[PDB]
């Protein structure tokens, strides 16, 4: 249970942030951002395909080392946030 | 002048004194070209 | 408050808004020196204010006063408060 | 586990040890290598006797090794015990009709990243024809030279790959629309000249190679295209948009190059020479055509990411003098170990730890310099052979001394996109940020042995053949 | 509170002059002292832009568009016998 | 010689009433109530040559210019108006000289050149005693055969025998601790 | 849904959040995170953010907009988080002396009193937690003995550390559970209550308790020492236990000294024994006057244990959370159970954090230390908010801290929150009849490791008499001097211990059978002279001290024994068996010493001075009596394992010159950081890493040298204070940079017999192999502050008082500048200088 709790409590973060950051990089594609987010896209959709295969909840305890996959996806999303700072200030200057 | 032997115990110390004080140096029992004595035999002079 | 009299004097004697002023606070000193040099070259005036808070800045100010080569009609206006541990050298080289 | 301790790959399922060379390790005086005996033990019994008196198993490991055909020297033959356990096959050289297609489809985009929409370049029959011409050159050069002449007439299509990836360096802009055949063909001929030509020893072979090159360029188009650009010097010192020193990470194709003159390069050399003699020994360097050639050739290789040199020449001629000057003009730190009485190998290991630390942590562009009088113990060429070929020095660091040192690299490792552990990133930074210079005398007795006994020592680094001034310039001195 | 940056107050002021809302700066007393001094120059610039009916003011480099139905207020206590650690406001800033 | 040494080694700091009282007490202590010292130590021709350049003609200025005969230690010029400094860098024209400012960009480089080449060095805008200049103001000379080297920060630098160091000051207070004042002799140009 | 902050332990920028200054990047905080977690939750919730900590206005006024009529929390970035109709904040606290009445009028309030509490209603539940084998007798004895003894203690109110009522109750109770009979229960009650009083009241407390008990013991004289035994039913005999295991191998470590089991040490152990057993997990704090015997006795009780793991941390005026956190996390596992990650001691069962000083850390300007607030958080809630936004628990940790009585300056007082949670008592100075026995039983074996079978020495009445004489000296010196004179008239029996362990250094061989009284008594008087005398400033006090010393030696035996050995110089340079440099590990008592002469020492100095001027600056050093004295005194302290000096004197006199010479003559490397323009603290950290690496790996004897002009940033004295006192520099190395560096030490760690981890061995090598020299000017302005603000800076290192040459030697200096009317010149020089001293000379 100590493993399964941390795995779920990371995967919900990853799901929410991926749902957030799909359409922005989809619409205004700058490729230096796009390569980053495509690698994160691949690393998430590859996990979710194997969850589509077997949906038993204790399979996440017995996948092929998912822990570093989850932590690296979170870290790369943090870094693309730090890349998005400039565009955030652009839209903040847009609408008051 | 100072004259020194090759297989001698105080070689590098006396070599330092001969480079500093401006001696004229003669070495006795050389068996070839020492590894130490290459930039001194060449010209390797950084200025201060 | 001397500021209104200085403003009316700068409006009377000069025109085109040559009057430039900078208060002294956290993060204004290193642009204060640049504006000091620039308005020394331009010959325009400069009004520093509140030189009783930044007490460990005034050696830089007296060094730059000794160093610079002003023009004609340049006038430097200060504004300080009564404060122990002040520096004598700029008190020597000023009206009070 | 139960039944003895075991090793298992972390965070994966099928770890793959990719052994690069199998013919190359060393027999004893009976014919049995300990390496191939060890791998026979592993692939038969899935374990090994580790030291401190305990068997240690393995769990999930493949071994996929490589080799060349046992033709040359230094290629031992394998025992039949190790051969018939595991699988094998063979493959052949990509032939000419294939290589024309490979390098046509390389030569179209690297050209067409600029001037894509212009007159003659485009409509890629000509792009195919240039590649076919270079393949014809490569084939006739391999037809006229062999390995029985000297230790290093190396000819693989690695040369063609490095050749056609050299062309990022040149201002091929063509906005000022030239002739424009000559402006790019002379560029091509110069790059081919400084790749193929500068390793041929005898003068008559140099003249034969000139006849080959000219006969190709005339059989492809008419005559008289190479004619007179022998005074050209494509050097870093002057190009489009002022090549011009800051910018300590390197470009992916080195600093770009541009056309110059002789006398202008003379003034640039004199300026940098004055600035060198300020803080060094004041140099009484003369000038003649060959020194201009030599400094151009050292610049256009030391301004490449991961370049090294083998300087084979007579004694007495200036080689360390010109390389010290170019190392000062490009701001790279030059380092050479200063020998003393008590030479060891521990000394050399500490100096290599110094250089590797600086060049692989602080991203600084470094030039390492070893000459003949410093190789005072016979394993030094082997360490330099490894550090040239791979990027590591084996058995140098321990395990505990890598995490407090590579610990400040995880951040840039995270931001850059490079995955795996931190040590591969460290090795990649060393491969990008470290230059090696070997000055070796030509007519030393041990030169043939120390060019045959380290094969990467003439596969990694370009080998300039400095031996012999002209008859013309010794008159002018 | 806490002594926040003068750029951090500057961006708040940019938001207030672009939207048109009354900043009711509760507890303007307890703020770090030199921050008050730089804020004084900022407020003076904004109030000049209001009084001369200016459409384009300029602080922190950019040309921030100021709104005509704007406004700034503070609320504070006097630093009496038991009102804790609060620093006394500058005289210039009181004159605004 | 006792009186002439005691004046130099003590009283270049005190106000002139203390100079008068102490010289009178010492002069009565010896018993020779005549016998002044500014004529004993210098003659008329050197005084008028010093006056020919811009030295102030007071008793205080001339006695202060007599105290910088001292070369056991470094002289320290407290000087509100820069006439005495102009005079000293006037009549030290003949030997080698460089003059540098305190808050200057090339301070340590020019300091290295002044220690090596054997210059005579004058520093303008000193605000006290620098942390760098402590072993040079003291005696810290490790020998390398016949020569001597001295520590300046991280470098190792040859101490040329022609090294003479003076330094000016624009405000009587700042700055001496009681550690960098027992090696540096202090001179106060004052209007009396 | 409960969220629990403690707002004083963590710093402000973690609590309320803050901004990275250069990046403009909002870092989150603790209760900003908690506010986001509560506004996530749906409408059918309720949550109570609780701030169980003390109150300062400069953070509690940050919540005025939350506790408003409005309901809103604001970030400094401009982000503003609302709140619904659900949330409440609950502020447990102690008092509101320091809160502005905006908050007091802003929020609701509940009051409690000391009249509403029911003591019996807490006695009953504790009685209900008893295992039903003694409860009849315990209730029968509590119900008629407890209330009288509680109300009499609340009547006296002479208790040394301030507690509430509940605290006095728990101190009374936690020394009881497991009494058998009535006479044992009386003594358990006495040890429960009377530990918090002082000795003016403890005696009559015992008198009234035994008198209003059944009977009186046979301990009618000094009744503090009644030893109830379970075996016979004995009440009281105080017996002295003398050891007989005494060699010089016991004294090899400076610590682990042989504890003489005196009755007061038995009373301390009888106090300690009920609380350190594995059934009563109790935190407790000793109180003692400074230098009395706390750490030694607590280490003895640590050694009596079974499977513990001691980790002593010396706290000081800079000790924060992260220092104890890393001292824990070096020797403690990280195992991830359910309900959050936790820490567990490796390879043991009961880890003990031994906090050395509690009065000494630093208040802010309201009165609340963050250290004691953090330890309050730990001892109440068994966890802490680690950074990177995650609660982290603890599992099996005691806290046994120490302190001195709050008499001097730099000793703050403790809050009553932290005092009445945990246990305490106090102990007293070992008095004179005890100390005579301690140092008699020290002075017999260290003498009798040689000349054991001879004439006068032996028949240990004389050995007792010498110790009694030195105790008389120590008492009269403490009678004639105080701390109001200067910062450093330090007088604990640590001085007597260092004094009588100095006597290993001397050739007391006596094979050539002397007088032999004078040969050892002059040795004793010289050691006493160079320990006590050389820190007295004024000359008249020096003469008074001479009268004291001589009056003692004459009142003990006749007259005229000290008479004329002022020309003696016990120096390393010459002894028995040719002291004489190799031998880089040090002897356990330093290099041995021996008698010399003046002129012979002059030749030894001239030889070493020639050899120094060979490879250095050639020195024009003169000679007079005072320089001979000064070089002898520097040698006899720098030839001690772990010695350091504080050189307090005028400027200009040679101090670095003599210490550089003695550092060359003993072959020790001398190191001093050479300042440049860009001074930093990173520079100083790298230079300290250099010195610590050399001196703690390569076993080399090193002399470190710092002077006044190098302290260019005000934390340098604090780092030197720590590196003197403990042996470590806190927060210097990381965790990863200790294993590839201490990795070559496990082999000698295995062979030598030293256990525990490798880092304690590294610290022990640094404590044996590193000398510190501080040259400080006397009449600097900051000298008093930097002798008062670092207390170990005059407890660790011996302080020589170099100020002022004689009148006699300043006459002799020109006479040595004469050949290299005569007396009238010389006496004129002296009078000129004596008149010129009134301006700085
Ligand atoms: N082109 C040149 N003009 C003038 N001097 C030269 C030239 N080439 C070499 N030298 C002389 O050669 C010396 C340096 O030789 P070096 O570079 O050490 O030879 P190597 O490279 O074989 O070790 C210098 O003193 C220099 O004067
Ligand atoms: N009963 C005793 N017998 C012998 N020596 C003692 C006794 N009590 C105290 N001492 C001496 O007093 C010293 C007490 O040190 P301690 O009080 O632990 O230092 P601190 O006050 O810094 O904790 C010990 O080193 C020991 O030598
Ligand atoms: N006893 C002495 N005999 C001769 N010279 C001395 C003596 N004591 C000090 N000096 C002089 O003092 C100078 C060194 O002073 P220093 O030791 O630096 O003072 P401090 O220890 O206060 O820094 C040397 O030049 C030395 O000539």
């Amino acid at each position: 249970l100590a493993e399964l709790d941390e795995y779920l409590q990371n995967l919900n973060h990853i799901q929410r942030k991926w749902v957030y950051l799909e359409p922005i990089f989809g619409r205004g594609a700058l490729p230096k951002e796009q390569t980053r987010f495509n690698r994160v896209d691949e690393d998430f959709r590859s996990i979710m395909t194997d969850i589509k295969k077997d949906n038993r909840v204790t399979t996440l305890t017995t996948h092929a080392g998912i822990r570093n996959s989850l932590l690296t996806i979170l870290d790369q999303l943090q870094r693309c946030q730090r890349s998005l700072n400039e565009f955030l200030e652009e839209k903040r200057s847009a609408f008051p | 002048l100072e004259v020194i032997n090759q297989q001698d115990s105080n070689f590098i110390t006396a070599l330092e004194l001969a480079v500093r004080f401006g001696k004229t140096l003669i070495i006795q029992e050389m068996d070839g070209v020492e590894p130490v004595l290459y930039p001194l035999l060449r010209r390797d002079l950084v200025a201060q | 408050d001397p500021s209104q009299e200085l403003q009316e004097l700068a409006n009377a004697e000069r025109s085109g808004e040559c009057y430039h002023q900078v208060a002294m606070g956290q993060g204004q000193a290193d642009l204060a020196i640049q504006m000091l040099k620039e308005c020394a070259r331009n010959g325009d005036w400069l009004c520093l204010k509140n030189l009783h808070l930044v007490v460990s800045w005034l050696p830089v100010l007296e060094k730059e006063l000794n160093t610079l080569q002003p023009k004609d009609t340049f006038r430097l206006w200060l504004t300080a408060e009564v404060h122990p541990n002040f520096t004598p050298i700029l008190l020597q080289s000023s009206l009070k | 586990t139960n039944t003895g301790r075991v090793y298992r790959p972390k965070d994966c399922e099928r770890l793959v040890l990719y052994l690069k060379d199998i013919n190359l390790p060393k027999l004893d005086k009976w014919g049995t290598s300990t390496l191939v005996a060890f791998l026979q033990q592993v692939l038969t019994y899935q374990g090994f006797y580790d030291e401190n008196l305990e068997w240690v198993g393995l769990e999930n490991i493949q071994i996929v090794a490589s080799m060349s055909a046992g033709g040359r020297l230094g290629r031992h033959k394998l025992t039949t015990r190790f051969t018939s356990i595991v699988r094998l096959c063979s493959i052949d050289y990509p032939e000419r009709e294939q290589l024309q297609t490979i390098y046509g489809a390389y030569l179209e985009p690297v050209l067409h990243k600029n001037l894509k929409n212009h007159s003659i370049w485009g409509s890629s029959s000509k792009i195919y024809l240039l590649a076919g011409s270079m393949v014809q050159v490569y084939e006739q050069v391999r037809a006229k030279f062999t390995v029985d002449d000297y230790s290093h007439y190396f000819f693989t299509p690695c040369i063609l790959t490095q050749w056609v990836l050299g062309l990022f360096r040149y201002d091929l802009e063509g906005g000022s629309s030239n002739h424009p055949l000559d402006y790019v063909l002379e560029i091509v001929a110069y790059e081919a000249r400084r790749l193929f030509r500068d390793k041929i020893v005898g003068a008559k072979e140099l003249h034969l190679f000139d006849i080959i090159l000219t006969s190709v360029f005339q059989g492809d188009w008419g005559s008289d295209i190479l004619d007179n650009m022998s005074d050209s010097f494509y050097v870093t010192w002057g190009a489009r948009h002022n090549s011009g020193a800051p910018g300590q990470p390197l470009p992916p194709h080195g600093k770009p190059l541009g056309k110059l003159n002789s006398t202008d390069l003379k003034d640039v050399i004199k300026k940098g020479l004055i600035h060198y003699g300020r803080d060094n020994q004041n140099l009484d360097i003369l000038l003649f055509h060959e020194v201009l050639e030599y400094m151009s050739r050292i610049d256009r290789v030391l301004s490449f990411p991961g370049g090294s040199l083998l300087l084979a020449g007579r004694s007495g001629v200036g080689r360390r003098t010109i390389t010290s000057l170019v190392s000062h003009m490009h701001g790279a730190v030059l380092f050479s170990p200063k020998i003393s009485r008590g030479y060891e190998l521990k000394q050399f290991k500490n100096d290599l730890k110094h250089v590797l630390q600086l060049a692989g942590i602080e991203a600084q562009q470094v030039v390492l310099l070893l000459e003949d009088y410093q190789f005072v113990h016979p394993t030094f060429l082997e360490m330099i052979n490894s550090l040239l070929s791979s990027g590591e020095v084996p058995g140098l660091y321990t395990l505990e001394e890598l995490e407090p040192l590579l610990l400040p690299l995880k951040d840039q490792a995270s931001q850059d996109g490079f995955f795996g552990p931190v040590f591969n990133y460290f090795t990649y930074r060393i491969q990008q940020n470290l230059h090696i210079v070997l000055i070796m005398d030509s007519a030393n007795s041990n030169f043939m042995i120390n060019c045959e006994s380290n094969p990467a020592l003439h596969k990694k680094c370009q080998v300039l053949w400095m031996e012999g001034w002209s008859n013309s310039s010794m008159k002018k001195i | 509170d806490e002594g926040i940056d003068v750029k951090s107050m500057g961006r708040i002021f940019v938001g207030l002059v672009k939207c048109g809302a009354w900043g009711c700066f509760d507890e303007f007393n307890r703020l770090e002292e030199s921050v008050l001094s730089a804020v004084s120059m900022q407020i003076q610039t904004i109030q000049d832009a209001l009084k001369n009916h200016r459409t384009v003011c300029e602080l922190l480099g950019k040309e921030v568009e100021v709104n005509s139905n704007s406004g700034i207020f503070i609320t504070m206590n006097p630093a009496g016998k038991g009102y804790g650690g609060r620093q006394k406001l500058p005289d210039n800033l009181k004159q605004l | 010689a006792q009186l002439a040494a005691a004046f130099i080694t003590y009283l270049s700091a005190a106000p002139e009433s203390l100079r008068k009282t102490c010289l009178e007490e010492w002069t009565k202590s010896a018993g020779l109530e005549k016998f002044d010292l500014r004529r004993f130590l210098c003659t008329e021709s050197e005084q008028l040559i010093w006056k020919s350049e811009g030295l102030p003609s007071d008793d205080l200025s001339i006695e202060n210019a007599l105290v910088i005969l001292q070369s056991r230690v470094c002289p320290f010029l407290i000087d509100p108006s820069s006439q005495a400094t102009e005079w000293l860098k006037t009549h030290l024209k003949d030997s080698r000289l460089e003059v540098i400012n305190q808050q200057d960009s090339n301070f340590i480089t020019a300091l290295e050149l002044a220690v090596r080449f054997g210059k005579t060095l004058i520093i303008q805008e000193m605000d006290g005693v620098e942390p760098v200049l402590y072993p040079l103001l003291r005696r810290d000379l490790v020998a390398q055969g016949p020569r001597y080297v001295v520590q300046i920060g991280d470098k190792i630098i040859d101490y040329n025998e022609e090294f003479r160091l003076f330094l000016s000051t624009r405000n009587p207070n700042p700055f001496i601790p009681p550690d960098a004042a027992s090696i540096v002799t202090e001179v106060n140009f004052t209007t009396t | 849904k409960q969220y629990t902050m403690n707002p004083k332990a963590m710093p402000r920028y973690q609590l309320l959040g803050h901004i990275d200054m250069d990046t403009r990047e909002w870092s989150d905080g603790v209760l900003t995170n908690s506010a986001r977690q509560v506004v996530r939750e749906p409408q059918d919730v309720s949550s109570w953010i609780i701030c169980d900590g003390d109150i300062d206005p400069e953070w509690i006024e940050s919540l005025n907009s939350v506790l408003d009529d409005n309901r809103l929390l604001t970030m400094p970035s401009g982000e503003r988080i609302q709140f619904g109709p659900n949330v409440n904040f609950v502020f447990e606290t102690h008092d509101l002396s320091c809160a502005s009445p905006a908050t007091i009028s802003r929020m609701g309030m509940i009051f409690l009193s000391d009249e509403e509490t029911d003591l019996n209603s807490l006695i009953k539940s504790w009685l209900r937690n008893q295992p039903a084998e003694y409860r009849n007798n315990l209730e029968n004895w509590i119900g008629d003995y407890f209330e009288k003894a509680l109300q009499w203690v609340l009547k006296q109110n002479d208790y040394v550390v301030e507690t509430s009522l509940v605290g006095t109750v728990m101190n009374g109770l936690s020394h009881l559970h497991g009494c058998r009979d009535h006479d044992e229960f009386i003594i358990n009650l006495i040890r429960g209550l009377g530990g918090n009083l002082n000795m003016k009241s403890r005696l009559e407390f015992t008198k009234e308790v035994f008198h209003w008990a059944r009977e009186s013991p046979p301990d009618f004289h000094k009744p503090m020492d009644t030893y109830y035994d379970s075996t016979r039913g004995r009440l009281a005999t105080y017996v002295l236990k003398k050891p007989e295991d005494l060699t010089a191998d016991d004294f090899s470590n400076g610590l682990t000294l042989p504890v003489i089991q005196t009755p007061d040490m038995q009373r301390g152990l009888d106090y300690f024994k009920p609380w350190l057993s594995s059934d009563t997990k109790q935190p407790f704090i000793l109180v003692g006057p400074e230098g009395c015997g706390k750490g030694m006795l607590l280490r003895y009780a640590f050694s009596q244990l079974r499977s513990t793991q001691i980790a002593t941390v010396h706290c000081s005026a800079q000790t924060t959370s992260r220092h104890l956190l890393q001292k824990l996390s070096q020797t403690c596992m990280v195992i991830s159970t359910n309900t959050g990650r936790v820490y567990r001691p490796k390879d043991c069962e009961r880890l003990v954090l031994y906090l050395k000083d509690i009065n000494l850390p630093k208040l802010d300007k309201w009165g609340t230390s963050t250290l004691v607030a953090f330890l309050q958080q730990v001892l109440t809630y068994q966890g802490f908010y680690d950074e990177n936004l995650e609660w982290v628990g603890l599992e099996n940790i005691q806290i046994v801290a120490s302190m001195s009585a709050g008499g001097r300056l730099g000793r703050h007082k403790l809050t009553t929150r932290f005092t009445s949670i945990v246990r305490l008592c106090s102990i007293d100075y070992p008095e004179r009849e005890q100390l005579q026995t301690i140092y008699g039983a020290y002075l017999e074996p260290v003498l009798h490791k040689n000349l054991k079978n001879h004439s006068i020495w032996g028949s240990s009445s004389k050995i007792y008499l010498l110790a009694g004489s030195m105790v008389q000296v120590y008492e009269q010196v403490r009678a004639k001097f105080t701390v109001d004179d200067y910062s450093h008239y330090f007088f604990t029996p640590c001085i007597l211990t260092q004094w009588v362990l100095g006597l290993f250094r001397y050739d007391l061989e006596g094979g050539s059978s002397n007088h032999p009284l004078d040969y050892v008594l002059e040795i004793v008087a010289y050691e006493a002279r160079r320990l006590f005398r050389d820190k007295i400033v004024g000359a008249k006090e020096l003469h008074l001290f001479d009268i004291i010393l001589t009056s003692v030696f004459q009142g003990d035996w006749g007259s005229d024994i000290l008479d004329n050995m002022s020309d003696s110089f016990y120096v390393t340079w010459g002894a028995r068996h040719n002291s004489g440099a190799p031998g880089q590990p040090l002897p356990p008592h330093g290099k041995p010493l021996g008698k010399l002469n003046s002129t012979d020492l002059k030749d030894v100095i001239k030889k070493g001075l020639i050899h120094y001027g060979r490879d250095n600056q050639n020195l024009d050093i003169l000679l007079f009596h005072e320089v001979l004295e000064y070089m002898s005194r520097i040698d006899r302290v720098l030839s001690f394992p772990g010695g350091s000096l504080l050189l307090a004197g005028r400027s200009g006199v040679g101090r670095r010159t003599i210490t550089s010479l003695v550092s060359h003559m003993h072959g020790a490397v001398l190191f001093s950081p050479k300042i440049s323009r860009g001074y930093e603290l990173k520079q100083f950290k790298n230079d300290l890493k250099h010195v610590l690496q050399l001196a703690g790996i390569e076993a080399q004897q090193v002399v470190l040298l710092l002077e006044d002009y190098q302290f260019v940033h005000p934390t340098f004295l604090e780092m030197i204070n720590s590196l003197l006192s403990s042996g470590e520099v806190p927060g210097l190395y990381t965790l990863e940079e200790l294993e590839p560096l201490l990795l070559p030490l496990k082999d000698q760690a295995s062979q030598d017999g030293f256990f525990g981890p490798v880092f304690n061995y590294f610290t022990y090598r640094i404590q044996q192999n590193l000398h510190i020299v501080l040259i400080m000017d006397s009449a600097n302005s900051n000298f008093m502050i930097n002798c008062e603000s670092n207390p170990a800076l005059h407890k660790k290192c011996q302080v020589l008082w170099m100020e002022g040459w004689s009148n006699s030697s300043m006459k002799k200096i020109p006479e040595m500048l004469f050949s290299e009317v005569d007396p009238d010149f010389l006496k004129s020089f002296l009078l000129i200088h004596e008149s010129c001293k009134a301006y700085g000379a």
